[PDB]
């Protein structure tokens, strides 16, 4: 989950390509303390 | 057994359908290598020498 | 997934942790004759 400078994307793991969030490349998981409370632009 | 054949990429209606010939085939290939017993099996071979 | 006496739960792979049953460490399986069929707490 990667900033951008033109707001969160997504990017690979072995190449800086910024990219919209879709459903085929995150998992649902538990929260955590650490993680990012957005509440202004939900991802899809 | 069954686990680990799904886990080869077997789907789970075959070995749902096909349980009696998968052990026999099982059961005589274990059973095939006691006649085996001989200089074909490099195993023994490589005992041996 | 594991009994308890204070229904079912779940435990991780590496230690005895008893916590309740979700999606997030389930997946869905085709049916097999060695499962056990429950009608009465079913699981979220
Ligand atoms: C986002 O909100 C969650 C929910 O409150 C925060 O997680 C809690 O943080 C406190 C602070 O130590 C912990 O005591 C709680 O146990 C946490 N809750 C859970 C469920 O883990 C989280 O810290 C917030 N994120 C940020 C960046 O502040
Ligand atoms: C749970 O219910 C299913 C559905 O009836 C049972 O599955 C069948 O069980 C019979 C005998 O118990 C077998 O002859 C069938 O081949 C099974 N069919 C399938 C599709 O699995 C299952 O056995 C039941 N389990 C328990 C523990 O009662």
């Amino acid at each position: 989950f990667i900033k951008t400078n033109n707001e969160w994307s997504y990017t690979g793991s072995s190449f800086y390509a910024p990219e919209p969030i879709t459903s085929l490349n995150t998992k649902y998981v538990a929260p955590q303390v650490t993680y990012q409370n957005i509440s202004t632009n939900l991802p899809p | 057994i069954f686990y680990r054949l799904n886990g080869v990429g077997i789907t789970q209606q075959v070995l749902s359908e096909n349980q009696k010939l998968i052990a026999n085939k099982f059961n005589q290939a274990l059973g095939a290598m006691q006649t085996g017993f001989t200089t074909t099996n490099e195993a023994f071979q490589k005992v041996q020498d």
